[PDB]
């Protein structure tokens, strides 16, 4: 294990069914920054 | 809830659910205050009487109102208390909303509510 | 080239659309409810803190009044409510799709109905009852949360039916009375004569309109049908109005979500702090939370003010366009559509207005040989209005916009000086 | 320092060359067709004839333009040269 | 005077200049970089604090898109790229 | 320190928004002038 940031998804019943690891790659970083599992077509700024 | 869960929170971190320690039944917790309120006045100079509009109350035919009085009725903007309804239309004096306006008219005088008038009626035969 | 000119030989009628925002949502904030909820101790602490709720509410109420001002200034220009005519033909120009249909229950027109279906809004009704929010709960409705945290959305003064009535009156007035230089006393006139007058306005003879009335009417109807079909197909034609709606919704939901910030306190839950700590120790944490939440509200209000300024500019432009393109004929280039402006029709849309600009576009241009002046009997002749053209056999006078050769006559030319000055003069005769 | 503290400046989508190309196209179109009442489709016309048309637009007879063409052209060229010379000299013309 | 009128007898051609701003610089801000630098403890503390800077970046990106919109709406009006003529005289009017 | 620096960033962004509104007004005027003075002849007094 390593210290990292995650974004977890709770469904209607309260169970965790999916997650995003914010450090996997730039797409995951963008997903965590906007707090969404879906991204629309376009170009976005990320961290330096 | 899971056996290891006692409290529940919403997106704003407000405690919205709880398990009862004795019966173990889950309960939702809701705030007590709710609803928009507006006050219509002709000006303290003219009179101290006012009308009150409750946006989220349906008074048609337990009501969350401070004090029911005379002339309580429903408009497209909510429940109105303290104003008389007239079927005539005038130019808007005090804009209540959703096409309803209010004014201070002689019945002594009282607050009246009505539908606003859009303009003069005409017919230009082609 | 210095001796040739291209002249149009045909024309077509084009109708184009222009979408403009007019107003945004009116909002109100109960600062005590948002900051402290139902806690009496937090309320007393906030009273001691010296909150500035009144200032924020003054700003928000100003914005709310300005929205109704915008709508009134755009749509209520005409002071007479003209009735919808029973007949919707007016010499072959079909007006049925842009006027309310008596048979159908709806009070709007077909195109207005299409427009209102293209924008999706969640808040419809401006009434959410306590029993409803309590009964649902499981749904986690966004509006219920907004209202539970003291954020209210107020209804506009004018309903959709009233705005539709205004647009119907404007269209009927244009169809039956026309209007030339504003909205005064309606002066009835047959529609074909009005179209001839507007053709004269752009510099075309009335005979062109009268002789081709059927073709022009067919082109008008076809353009209307094309607009309708384009609107029917799914697209992003009304992206601006949807953007306005989305921005307002996002602002409110972000305000609700920001209640989970610690702001440097031990916890963001007021009940937790008031259950763990005594008054003196709880005061520090509650003061930190109060500062953070007041800052959040201030940011929301400032952004609302800036957006309101932008919307006001847009509404002013829309009112100017309604005054200068619908109630008159405009000579400004590209102000009302592309081409030569003939007329315009307004239609109501969610939080906005759609203008249909009918314009005249030349086409099928052909080249000709031209000269500056004509040297006749040792005298220079210049056209008073037009241009000298050579179609291959003889010289004529023609108008720039439309090709219609005329015999060079002394009634459409003038003389000045000799033939020794003008550069490129040509020799030819002038008839009576 | 700005970059080390996480402050970035992004480049515009259109380069200076593209904007210059747009302006060159506009000037060429005015000199060659000189649109009237919008862009539409370019209709060629000799420049002197266009100047006469504009003179008519401001309510002057075309013979005034045609008879004094050399003087009017000289005045136009002189005005352009004056603008160029004024720009060359150091000043605060572009203060905004 | 109620019986006299002044009439011009000559004319001149003038050319004047008008300068107008169109766009400004597009900027972006790195939240953590500005507030905390390269410190991990400060980063964790900021995450616990609940920063509100996705909002700031939304506003800045809106401005950045608006700048390109401004430039396009000003300069891209003509839909045809007319070529530069070889000759730049046009009857005595020097366009060089 | 975090509170202070966040306040600094917020002030910067607000001033940027106001300046952008001003620039947008100027650009709209410039577009209107391009349309009405370069692509046509204007009868409005002292507009071009
Ligand atoms: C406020 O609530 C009323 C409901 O009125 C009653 O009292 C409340 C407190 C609750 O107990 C309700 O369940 C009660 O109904 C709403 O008015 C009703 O709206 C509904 C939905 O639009 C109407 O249902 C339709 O109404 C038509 C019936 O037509 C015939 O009957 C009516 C009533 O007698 C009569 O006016 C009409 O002439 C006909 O005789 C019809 O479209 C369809 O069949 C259906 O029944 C219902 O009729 C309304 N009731 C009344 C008494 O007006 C209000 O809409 C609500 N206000 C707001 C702002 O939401
Ligand atoms: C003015 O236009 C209306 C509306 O016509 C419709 O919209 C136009 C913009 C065009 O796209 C038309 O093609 C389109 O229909 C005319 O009234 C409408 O006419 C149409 C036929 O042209 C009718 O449709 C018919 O309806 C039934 C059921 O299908 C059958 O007879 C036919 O199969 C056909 O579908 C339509 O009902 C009718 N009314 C409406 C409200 O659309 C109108 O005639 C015309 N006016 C004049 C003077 O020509
Ligand atoms: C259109 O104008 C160009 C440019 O002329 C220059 O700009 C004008 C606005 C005026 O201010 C002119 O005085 C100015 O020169 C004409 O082409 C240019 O002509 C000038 C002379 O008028 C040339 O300058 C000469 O160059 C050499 C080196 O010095 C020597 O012959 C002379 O000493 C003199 O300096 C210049 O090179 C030339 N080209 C350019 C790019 O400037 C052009 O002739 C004119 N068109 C017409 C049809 O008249
Ligand atoms: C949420 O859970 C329900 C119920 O799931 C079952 O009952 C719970 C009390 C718990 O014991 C679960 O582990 C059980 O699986 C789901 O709806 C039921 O799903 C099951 C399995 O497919 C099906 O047989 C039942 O008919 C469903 N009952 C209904 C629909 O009333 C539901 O799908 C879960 N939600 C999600 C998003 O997965
Ligand atoms: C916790 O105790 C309650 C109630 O305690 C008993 O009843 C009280 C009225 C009082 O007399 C106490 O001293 C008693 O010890 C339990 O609730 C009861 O649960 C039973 C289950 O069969 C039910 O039949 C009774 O009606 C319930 N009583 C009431 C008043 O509702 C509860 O189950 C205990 N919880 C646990 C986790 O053991
Ligand atoms: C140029 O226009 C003239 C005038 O209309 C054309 O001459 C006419 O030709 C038609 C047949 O095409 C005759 O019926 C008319 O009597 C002619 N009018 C005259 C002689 O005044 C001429 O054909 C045109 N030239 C071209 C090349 O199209
Ligand atoms: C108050 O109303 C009274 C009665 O019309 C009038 O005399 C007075 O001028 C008004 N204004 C005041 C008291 O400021
Ligand atoms: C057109 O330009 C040519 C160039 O050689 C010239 O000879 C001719 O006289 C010009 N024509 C006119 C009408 O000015």
């Amino acid at each position: 294990l390593k210290p990292t940031k995650f974004m977890l998804k709770y469904d209607e019943n309260g169970t965790i069914t999916d997650a995003v690891d914010c450090s996997q790659n730039p797409l995951a970083e963008l997903k965590c920054s906007v707090k969404s599992f879906e991204i629309d077509k376009g170009i976005y700024q990320t961290s330096n | 809830f899971q056996p290891f869960q006692q409290f529940g929170r919403d997106v704003s971190d407000f405690t919205d659910s709880v398990r009862d320690p004795k019966t173990s039944e889950i309960l939702d917790i809701s705030p007590c205050s709710f609803g928009g309120v507006s006050v219509i006045t002709p000006g303290t100079n003219a009179s101290s009487e006012v009308a009150v509009l409750y946006q989220d109350v349906n008074c048609t035919d337990a009501w969350r109102i401070y004090s029911t009085g005379n002339n309580v009725f429903q408009t497209q903007a909510g429940c109105l208390i303290g104003a008389e309804h007239v079927d005539t239309s005038y130019e808007c004096d005090i804009p209540i909303g959703a096409g309803i306006c209010a004014s201070y008219h002689t019945v002594q005088k009282s607050i009246v509510a009505y539908t606003m008038s859009l303009g003069a009626d005409s017919s230009i035969a082609y | 080239s210095n001796n040739t000119i291209a002249i149009p030989t045909n024309f077509l009628i084009s109708i184009t659309t222009e979408v403009m925002p007019v107003s945004m949502a009116k909002t109100s904030v109960d600062c005590n409810m948002y900051i402290c909820g139902d806690s009496t101790e937090c309320a007393n602490l906030l009273l001691q803190y010296g909150s500035f709720c009144a200032q924020l509410n003054r700003a928000l109420s100003g914005i709310a009044v300005e929205q109704d001002r915008n709508t009134r200034e755009v749509f209520a220009q005409v002071k007479q409510m003209y009735k919808t005519p029973t007949l919707k033909d007016f010499g072959g120009f079909n007006f049925s799709q842009i006027l309310p249909d008596p048979l159908k229950p709806t009070k709007r027109s077909f195109i207005e109905d299409l427009l209102f279906n293209k924008v999706t809004l969640a808040d419809a009704g401006f009434m959410k009852q306590y029993g409803e929010c309590l009964g649902d709960i499981n749904a986690r409705d966004l509006i219920c949360a907004q209202k539970f945290n003291g954020l209210t959305v107020l209804p506009p003064l004018l309903t959709d039916d009233m705005i539709a009535a205004y647009t119907a009156a404007l269209v009927s007035g244009t169809a039956t009375a026309g209007w030339t230089f504003g909205a005064g006393a309606a002066l009835q006139i047959p529609f074909a004569m009005q179209m001839a007058y507007r053709f004269n306005g752009i510099g075309v003879a009335q005979n062109v309109l009268y002789e081709n009335q059927k073709q022009i009417a067919n082109q008008f109807n076809k353009a209307i049908s094309q607009i309708q079909e384009s609107l029917t197909t799914t697209s992003t034609a009304l992206g601006k109005l949807q953007d306005v709606v989305n921005q307002n919704a996002q602002a409110l939901n972000t305000l609700v979500k920001q209640l989970s910030s610690n702001f440097g306190a031990i916890s963001s839950v007021l009940n937790d702090i008031l259950s763990r700590l005594d008054k003196v120790e709880a005061e520090v944490q509650i003061d930190r939370l109060i500062t953070g939440r007041l800052q959040s509200l201030q940011t929301y209000v400032t952004q609302q003010l800036i957006r309101a300024a932008e919307i006001r500019a847009s509404a002013n432009l829309a009112a100017t366009k309604m005054s200068e393109c619908v109630l008159g004929q405009s000579k400004r280039v590209d102000f009302c559509g592309k081409g030569y402006h003939l007329m315009s029709f307004p239609q109501a849309a969610p939080h906005g207005v759609v203008f249909l600009h009918v314009t005249y576009v030349p086409s099928q241009e052909r080249n000709f040989t031209t000269a500056p002046a004509i040297c006749h009997e040792g005298k220079a002749y210049f056209p008073r209005e037009g241009v000298f053209v050579f179609n291959g056999t003889s010289w004529f006078i023609t108008q720039r916009n439309f090709f219609s050769p005329q015999i060079i006559t002394t009634d459409n030319t003038f003389v000045s000086g000799n033939c020794d000055v003008v550069i490129g003069i040509i020799n030819n005769t002038v008839y009576d």
